[PDB]
């Protein structure tokens, strides 16, 4: 993998020695000929994952998890270059430095071979997201968004490295290509409880689960865009991945166990559901609505069924660009009228057309419209789940009608009405932010002709 | 209901106010040494007696 | 608009004594800021 | 002061130290500890202040305290035991005091009521030589004894300090009383793993050493003591902000800082030993230490604090004290994760 | 926990047994590493004494290079030196006691009995 | 072991609980101090003449010496504080709490 | 740099090189006492030399080109607006007068240095033990508050405890009815408003208060307006003193190399200057205090140290 | 903005645990979870010795 | 103290109750008699009749505490006739913990005090049946 | 009286007054014109229809299509000499040692 | 002649430049030397010539 992590090391001092006004053109061009690079991972097999080397490897799972992040860097740049115009300069580069670290933070992190590898840099991650939301927030609360953000999840995982670090007692061994073969059952007892519950509540707090959710809305109603993008849509997942790297060692003590937290994730995304349907700001909304996902990505990885991983894959690519790009039109919003409100702002179809139909797009990919790679992966975990029990399908079917009500009444209070007398300040469309949405937009589009390369390990 | 005030307040506000307890009642000191050195002594005398540590 | 800065509040919340002021430190003045804080009468008698 | 009496009194400290280190006779370890004491005394009245001869008072009778129970406990082993080696202990009494000697001279609770007034009453560097160069010799003998180290005094006194160090580092204003408080918390951590392997004791107070220096000079460098000067000195210079950030993190025990290198390792040699529960307590200790580094650390460098008009004129002036080795004792605190099994050079 | 090595013979930084390992490279990774950590620190020095970054002082710059790469040289030298004291002190110790390490005949999955637990 | 060592310690540590008990005076903890050096001392001193070790007879004075060599500077600490305050009570001496 | 404990060391005594020359004197008195040459005559004569008072841009001539900067990088106060509306509401008067006051610490500062490192008597103008005395007037036409006198002494107090008195102090005695002939005979048109009792208030506390502290710790000469003219009868004074009062005979060599370590360093004058006390007239705002420093960092010969300008005319910095 | 900040950051701090608000919380809190976690145990064992047995009908069932 | 807590883990659980509730309660007054000890100690009180009413009161609550929990879990072992079950322990730690509110005058306090030391209880018991130490002797 | 002396907060700034032909990149023309022509190439010309290209014709992912021919060949045996499709064992039902009952 | 003063730093001292160029030098050629020494010292200490 040093064919792309030294591009990054390489672009960082592009980034340090650019000048005054070609910091951002040189990063995105730069940036994009590794998002170009990045394609070369695909070299997939149906029995071997290609193992790079040593201490990295990538298989069918990570591998668009990668490109999306290389994707994703881009258009965080893009997304987070207007309201940086009168911040200094070297605290412009200090910003694009934090994005750049991030990145590098994120592919080292999905394709390391040891779990411990995995854990040093997946909390090495924390250290830019904290910086970046403290520092480069638009409000008081930042200042508590870095507390509820960061005290949460160290508190999940200051056990979890303890556990990781006894089975580097136990088996001998943390390697991913050893464990496979090393791997032994685990009994009913206490102590495995434990062990279950230390390896399980790290990623638990990171998807959010529901109960522990409550640092994502305080953390998204004030961040700067490129720090909501990167937490919405690629770093949720690395509970995703600590899902499937991790519950290889945890059978079969998975299977009696993880009833509460099924239970609390269907009841708490049809509560956060609900709670989307009663919101006044539009990045709450979009924050409850990712809670809704990952709750549903949780019992899908919690159910272990092929069927359920796939769905599982396909509907966290899926809910990370549909976030990512919701965020983006929230911030063209909060740009253009200086508020979150959802009711100030109504009726901009007449006054902005492109930003309604980009709105129009976002509302039918956010609701599973098929035959989108959404509707593909939560068609997936809704057979899974109708194969784990039959009663789960009601606890499915009142949510997929919740998550269609909210998902046009979001855009139609925003969109659709009398346009507000007093508001007069409506600039017409950037190229710029109509680029980014494009660039959202047309992946998540294209993608649905061919789903195979996003379809998990076990496709 | 839920959302904004239990479990707020189950998880992490009964943390945050036990130790703002703990630590205003740990940090108290008066800075009087005849209150610390009673304090060592009272800790010598647990550790040598009821602890019973040269066993 | 702008991102939020700190006012005279906020950083005389962070100028207190003690972090949580309690029923006790009350009285507790802040350290100064320089770190700086009978002859006897004898009589030489007739005798 | 004198420079050369000041010079000669580091020597003497100085000499003490290496004393206690060389010398395998346990009345030459006493005489090094009281030329310890006797030449640590004149470096905190230095400026002839009452905050001075108080905190000098309450060091020489703690101190006092330890080096009597020292001595005690030397003689009770020698009647036991007839001979003078540095070695394993021949009583559980004589461990006794020998131990509650060394926490006294250390400053692990609960014999943590002396640090932090001590720490406070003394300018900034007397207060490195004392965190920093008191450090070394206690340490030294625990390491020639811990054959005869009961395990659960030692580990109790561990625990003790950790929590009592978190839970006073929570409610500080003062810079120093915070560095006291970090001092307990970092004592807890570094005497846990003691009876296990003493060589992650050794590395954990090497680099506790190497980041309390590098904060020490950071706060002589800015010369401040509050933490509204600290959060001032935004203004002054942008990159002190930077390094007082990233230091602070590091010392708060995140990847991929230099921080993480012991502390997760202590685990790793915690693990082995099946010992569980232990460990996870002191992470969740570590993890208030990192609550009030973090507020800390919003003070100073996250947030940009409202400044005076005064300091104009320090932007017409640069920064002409001098920083001893600043930038590789900062580079050492921070960076020095990808170089984690260097550790092998200390066994 | 090798002080019993480190008994007979004290303050020896390379041994006599140190000179017959070979030694680390010039384009060794950690080398090249410390001297990046090195020239950080030239960096650091240029920047929290207000001087221009990348071009006040070379001198500075190259010493603090030389001094990194030298101590880190060393300390690696210390460190290959002291894990293959460990690696042979244990090949030395299992060469000594077998009774109390024997051998293990690892069996055939056609004979060893697993419990499968069905996940549906 | 014997009767007088059993003397010597608990007049030891009687000092010790003098010491650690305070009443109002440096001065007098200075001397409960030197008092528990004297038992110290006079312990040492008992042990080595019953067990005949000739060459360790500089130990018990050398002990002693360190002690005055600490004692005065206890005594030099406390007239800097009676340069600042009248007295040397130490329930005066609390300035060192903020 | 240039001095340190090594030099301390190598044998570098600063009462070697004070002779019977090396006397430090200031002068001062009312606002137009005729002084402004007087202490220059002082210097021209006896073998001394005289820095101009401590102005408003005093610091911007001492370092960089020594062009005075403007208003906004250096400052940010006026004393002519202050002299049209004394009692602005942004505390413009107090502003001006702390910027005055730092500019006499770092004037002072730098005669301490000159006389301790060649051990030649300067002549000074105003010094720090007397402009305390300006802000009492301050105090006594209702222009300043009760809070900002507090915030002064507690400056004051932290920041001239660690100083000497200056060896001869040089009063000009003149009636407040000449003094003001003398400003409305000025000609300048921003000086035209001064009151009556600004002058009074100056003289009562410069008699009241001022006289018995500075008679103890230094020598003060009471001199008079007609005979401030006669240059001759001063010097004559000058010579035939007997210094024994104050602490100036009991510094030996080692408290005054503590005194020299503690002056060549500026920022340590200046730490206590700008203490975390929060007042309204002198707390800058925080983007304000970015945009100025953002400012004054472009401005040519401050973007980086003394010697490590390109753009002034600077070479070889690639091996400096 | 005087109802927006009403509507979530005004509910915590004048808020008070009495015995109404305590039991509405236990109430529609840990009500709920119990009930579906009931529901669907029981419908676990009941599937599962159901298709140990041989009686639950899996003749083409082989996606799962 | 060493004794204290063997002779409580000395008689089988939930078989005899008195002096199960008797240990307990010694248990708890040499914790209340520590407590109210350092209390008085770095705490200054007013008198001697007013600290000796606080060592009394610490000693008190102490003893309230570990008897009811002793007691609750002797009956919550009878009556469900499970020795080696940890539910036993998590009750007589909300009864610990409704003890600590009924002395203390506090409802969320006592809320809290359920949770915590029932989780307390909980941890001992599986540290009893499975074997784990607080204090683990050096293996390697 | 007034406190903490502040710049009075600037006013949104638009962009289609000095420059009515900006794209929401910078001020200088040249700057934004080179921006648009560069995101616009190299995201839209350079990584979407050359990144279809490339996984249209990617070489047989995870050897799908070859998961068809072996099985063609396969049953095309076993349907010949009248095996059947598949069996209940996995592997051979005579090389397993069984464990006792 | 921008400074009103001569700074300490505005000239270039050539002596502390030339300490520090021959150190560097020294240190350099010192560490190949004892490169050069290990290695042929290890082929001779295990005749792997
Ligand atoms: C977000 C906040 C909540 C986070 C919750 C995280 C999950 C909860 C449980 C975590 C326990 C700590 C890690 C244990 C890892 C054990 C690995 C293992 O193999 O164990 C077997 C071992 C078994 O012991 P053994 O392996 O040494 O014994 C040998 C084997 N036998 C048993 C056969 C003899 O388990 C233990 O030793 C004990 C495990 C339980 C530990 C209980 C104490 C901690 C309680 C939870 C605290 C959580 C943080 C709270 C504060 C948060 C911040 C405010
Ligand atoms: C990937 C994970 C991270 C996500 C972010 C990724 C960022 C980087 C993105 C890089 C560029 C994009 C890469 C993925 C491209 C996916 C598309 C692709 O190339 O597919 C290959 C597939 C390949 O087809 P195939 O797989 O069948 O071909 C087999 C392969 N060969 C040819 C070798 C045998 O292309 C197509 O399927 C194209 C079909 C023809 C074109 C469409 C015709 C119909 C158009 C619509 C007509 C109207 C219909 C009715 C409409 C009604 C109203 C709605
Ligand atoms: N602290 C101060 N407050 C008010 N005015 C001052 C202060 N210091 C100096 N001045 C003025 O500075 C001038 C001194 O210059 P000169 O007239 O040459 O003596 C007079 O106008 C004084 O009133």
């Amino acid at each position: 993998m040093l064919k792309y992590i030294i591009p990054t090391m390489m672009l960082m001092p592009l980034t340090w020695l650019s000048k005054n006004s070609m910091i951002w053109i040189n990063t995105t061009l730069h940036s994009l000929l590794i998002s170009l690079t990045s394609l070369l991972l695909l070299n997939q097999f149906g029995d071997n994952s290609l193992n790079f080397s040593l201490t990295f490897f990538s298989d069918s799972l990570s591998t668009p998890l990668l490109i999306l992040t290389m994707w994703l860097l881009p258009l965080m740049l893009m997304a987070s270059q207007h309201h940086l115009s009168k911040e200094n300069l070297a605290r412009k580069k200090l910003f694009i430095s934090m994005l750049i670290l991030l990145q590098l933070f994120l592919i080292m992190t999905f394709t390391a071979t040891e779990l411990i590898f995995f854990y040093i840099m997946f909390e090495a991650t924390l250290v830019p997201t904290l910086i970046i939301i403290t520092r480069w927030g638009n409000q008081t609360e930042r200042l508590n968004a870095g507390l509820y953000f960061l005290f949460y999840t160290l508190a999940g995982s200051l056990p979890l490295l303890v556990a990781l670090i006894y089975i580097q007692n136990t088996m001998g061994s943390l390697n991913f290509l050893i464990l496979q073969y090393w791997v032994q059952p685990m009994p009913n007892s206490w102590s495995n409880t434990f062990m279950w519950l230390a390896c399980m509540m790290a990623f638990m707090v990171k998807m959010p689960l529901y109960g522990l959710h409550l640092w994502l809305p305080k953390a998204h109603v004030e961040a700067p865009i490129a720090g909501s993008m990167v937490l919405a849509a690629i770093l949720l997942k690395l509970g995703g991945y600590g899902m499937m790297r991790i519950t290889l060692l945890l059978n079969p003590i998975t299977d009696f166990m993880a009833y509460p937290f099924i239970m609390l994730s269907l009841w708490g995304m049809i509560m956060t559901s609900s709670i989307c349907l009663r919101q006044t700001d539009l990045k709450s909304l979009i924050a409850y609505s990712s809670v809704s996902h990952m709750a549903l990505v949780i019992v899908a990885i919690l159910i272990q069924t092929p069927w359920s991983y796939m769905g599982a894959t396909a509907l966290m690519i899926a809910h990370g660009l549909t976030s990512s790009m919701l965020f983006c039109l929230a911030n063209s919003n909060y740009e253009r009228v200086h508020s979150r409100t959802m009711i100030l702002a109504r009726g901009l179809q007449t006054l902005l057309p492109l930003m309604a139909a980009w709105w129009l797009l976002a509302s039918l990919t956010n609701l599973a419209l098929p035959p989108s790679i959404n509707l593909i992966g939560e068609l997936f975990v809704v057979m899974s789940t109708f194969s784990w029990s039959n009663i789960t399908i009601i606890l499915m079917g009142l949510n997929m009608v919740i998550t269609a009500l909210y998902s046009l009444y979001m855009l139609i209070t925003t969109q659709r009405g009398k346009h507000t007398h007093h508001i007069n300040n409506i600039l017409p469309s950037f190229t710029r932010e109509n680029a980014l949405m494009s660039l959202h937009m047309l992946p998540l589009l294209l993608l649905s002709l061919n789903p195979k390369i996003i379809l998990g390990p076990l496709y | 209901l839920l959302d904004l005030i239990w479990l707020e307040t189950i998880l992490p506000k009964t943390i945050s106010l036990a130790q703002m307890k703990m630590s205003t009642t740990i940090t108290s000191q008066k800075g009087l040494i005849k209150l610390y050195f009673l304090s060592f002594l009272i800790t010598i005398l647990i550790s040598t007696t009821l602890l019973n540590f040269h066993e | 608009a702008r991102q939020w800065q700190p006012d005279v509040e906020w950083a005389e919340q962070y100028g207190g004594a003690v972090m949580y002021p309690t029923k006790e430190t009350a009285h507790w003045k802040p350290p100064p800021w320089n770190d700086v804080d009978s002859n006897l009468t004898l009589n030489f008698g007739p005798q | 002061m004198n420079p050369i009496i000041l010079i000669i009194i580091l020597m003497t400290v100085m000499l003490g130290t290496i004393i206690v280190m060389i010398s395998t006779h346990w009345l030459l370890i006493w005489i090094g500890f009281e030329m310890n004491m006797l030449a640590i005394i004149p470096i905190m009245m230095k400026k002839h202040n009452p905050r001075a001869t108080e905190a000098s008072t309450k060091y020489f009778l703690t101190q006092s305290t330890a080096s009597m129970l020292l001595m005690m406990a030397i003689i009770i082993n020698l009647m036991f035991s007839g001979q003078w080696t540095v070695m394993k202990l021949f009583n559980p009494m004589a461990s006794m005091l020998m131990t509650m000697a060394l926490a006294m001279k250390l400053g692990m609770a609960p014999f943590h009521f002396w640090v932090p007034e001590v720490t406070q009453g003394i300018p900034l560097s007397s207060g490195l030589i004392l965190l920093t160069w008191q450090k070394l010799a206690p340490m030294s003998v625990l390491y020639q004894i811990l054959p005869s180290i009961n395990l659960d005094l030692i580990l109790t006194l561990s625990i003790l300090s950790i929590t009592i160090g978190g839970w006073g580092g929570l409610n500080q204003t003062q810079l120093r009383k915070i560095m006291a408080y970090s001092s307990i918390a970092h004592m807890g951590w570094m005497t846990a793993v003691l009876l296990y392997n003493p060589t992650m004791t050794l590395l954990n107070l090497i680099i506790y050493i190497i980041m309390t220096s590098t904060m020490f000079t950071l706060f002589m460098a800015n010369s401040t003591t509050t933490t509204l000067s600290l959060s001032h000195t935004w203004n002054k210079a942008p990159i002190m902000t930077i390094l007082v950030l990233i230091t602070l993190l590091s010392m708060g025990g995140l990847p991929p800082l230099s921080g993480f290198m012991p502390k997760w390792m202590i685990i790793q040699e915690m693990t082995k030993n099946d010992s569980i529960i232990l460990p996870t307590l002191m992470a969740i200790t570590a993890l208030l230490n990192l609550y009030f580094y973090m507020r800390l650390t919003y003070s100073t460098a996250l947030t940009m604090f409202p400044s005076t008009n005064n300091m104009k004129m320090k932007w017409q002036f640069p920064t002409t004290k001098r920083m001893t080795l600043l930038p590789t004792m900062t580079v050492l605190s921070t960076m020095l994760l990808p170089l984690t099994p260097i550790l092998s050079i200390l066994e | 926990m090798m002080t019993g090595r480190q008994a007979r013979a004290p303050l020896q930084f390379l041994p006599d047994e140190a000179r017959s390992l070979p030694p680390p490279k010039l384009t060794d990774p950690r080398l090249a590493y410390i001297g990046f950590l090195g020239y950080c620190s030239g960096l650091i020095d240029n920047a929290i004494r207000r001087r221009p970054v990348l071009s006040a002082g070379l001198h500075r710059q190259f010493l603090y290079i030389t001094s990194f790469v030298f101590v880190g040289y060393y300390l690696l030298k210390r460190q290959d030196y002291m894990y293959a004291v460990r690696d042979h002190d244990m090949f030395s110790y299992i060469k000594s006691h077998p009774e109390d390490f024997p051998e293990k005949d690892k069996k055939t999955y056609r004979e060893v009995f697993e419990e499968f637990h069905p996940v549906r | 072991m014997s009767l007088v060592y059993m003397n010597i310690m608990m007049a030891f540590t009687v000092s010790l609980t003098g010491l650690l008990m305070y009443r109002s005076h440096l001065m007098s903890s200075l001397l409960c101090l030197e008092g528990m050096m004297l038992s110290l001392f006079i312990l040492a001193t008992l042990m080595i003449l019953n067990s005949h070790f000739t060459l360790a007879s500089m130990m018990p004075i050398i002990l002693l010496v360190f002690a005055a060599c600490e004692a005065a500077l206890g005594l030099s600490l406390l007239v800097m504080v009676s340069n600042t305050y009248g007295t040397d009570y130490v329930q005066n001496l609390n300035l060192l709490q903020c | 740099l240039q001095y340190g404990p090594l030099a301390y060391i190598l044998g570098e005594k600063t009462t070697k090189k004070m002779t019977e020359n090396s006397k430090l004197i200031t002068v001062d008195g009312n606002i137009c006492s005729g002084k402004s040459k007087l202490a220059k005559e002082v210097a021209e004569k006896l073998g001394l030399k005289h820095f101009p008072e401590a102005g408003i841009h005093y610091a911007d001539s001492t370092t960089g080109d020594g062009k005075p900067l403007p208003v906004r990088f250096s400052g940010n106060c006026s004393l002519e607006k202050f002299y049209d509306d004394p009692k602005s509401n942004d505390g413009n008067s107090y502003r001006l007068q702390a910027w005055l006051y730092a500019s006499r610490l770092l004037q002072y500062a730098d005669a301490l240095e000159h006389l301790l490192s060649t051990g030649q008597g300067v002549v000074l103008e105003r010094s720090i033990y007397s402009d305390f005395v300006f802000l009492e007037a301050m105090y006594r036409q209702g222009f300043i508050r009760k809070q900002c006198v507090d915030h002064y002494n507690q400056v004051k107090k932290v920041t001239v405890c660690e100083y000497l008195p200056p060896h001869v102090v040089i009063y000009v005695d003149v009636p407040v009815s000449e003094v003001q002939s003398r400003i409305q005979k000025k000609g300048n048109p921003h000086e035209m408003k001064i009151t009556s009792a600004y002058l009074q208030d100056i003289e009562n506390v410069y008699k009241g208060t001022f006289l018995p502290e500075m008679s103890e710790k230094c020598e003060v000469l009471q001199y008079s307006a007609w005979e401030a003219e006669d240059a001759e009868k001063v010097v004559e004074d000058i010579q035939y003193l007997k210094y024994d009062k104050g602490p100036w005979l009991d510094q030996d060599d080692r408290k005054l190399h503590n005194l020299r370590m503690l002056v060549q360093d500026k920022l340590e004058v200046l730490n206590y200057t700008s203490i975390p006390v929060f007042l309204p007239e002198v707390t800058i705002g925080a983007h304000q205090s970015d945009r100025v420093f953002q400012e004054f960092t472009e401005l040519p010969g401050r973007k980086y140290r003394a010697g490590y300008n390109e753009d002034v005319g600077d070479k070889w910095i690639w091996l400096k | 903005i005087r109802w927006t900040c009403a509507r979530s950051a005004n509910v915590y701090p004048n808020f008070r645990p009495n015995t109404k608000t305590s039991l509405l919380g236990a109430l529609f809190g840990i009500g709920p979870l119990i009930f579906w976690y009931y529901v669907f145990k029981t419908d676990r064992d009941r599937k599962e010795k159901l298709i140990q047995e041989g009686k639950l009908d899996r003749t083409f069932n082989i996606s799962y | 103290a060493k004794t204290l807590l063997h002779q409580y883990w000395d008689i089988p659980e939930g078989t005899e109750c008195h002096r199960k509730t008797y240990a307990a309660t010694s248990i708890g007054g040499a914790s209340g008699l520590v407590v109210s000890a350092y209390s008085v100690a770095l705490k200054t009180p007013t008198s001697f009749l007013e600290g000796v009413a606080r060592t009394g009161r610490y000693t008190f609550t102490a003893a309230a505490i570990g008897a009811i929990f002793g007691l609750t879990s002797c009956i919550s072992a009878q009556v469900r006739e499970k020795p080696d079950d940890p539910l036993n322990y998590l009750i007589g730690g909300c009864a610990g913990g409704l003890t600590l509110g009924a002395r203390t005058r506090s409802y969320g306090i006592g809320a809290a005090a359920c949770a915590y030391m029932g989780l307390t209880a909980a941890l001992v018991k599986m540290g009893q049946l499975e074997g784990w130490k607080v204090f683990a002797e050096p293996k390697v | 009286t007034l406190r903490w002396q502040e710049d009075p907060e600037p006013e949104d700034e638009n962009l289609y007054e000095k420059n009515p032909d900006s794209h929401g990149y910078d001020k200088d023309p040249a700057v934004d014109v080179w921006n648009m022509r560069v995101v616009f190439f190299f995201g839209f010309s350079i990584v979407l229809v050359l990144g279809s290209t490339f996984v249209a014709y990617l070489p047989d992912y995870r050897m799908q299509e070859w998961a068809r021919r072996e099985a063609e060949r396969l049953v095309k045996y076993r349907e010949a000499h009248g095996l059947p499709l598949m069996e209940s064992n996995c592997f051979d039902p005579s090389k397993i040692q069984l464990p006792e009952d | 002649k921008f400074y009103i003063q001569e700074p300490p730093h505005g000239s270039p001292n050539w002596l502390k430049v030339g300490l520090t160029l021959g150190t560097s030098a020294f240190l350099w050629i010192y560490l190949i030397k004892q490169h050069n020494e290990d290695v042929l010292e290890y082929k001779r200490r295990n005749g792997l010539e």
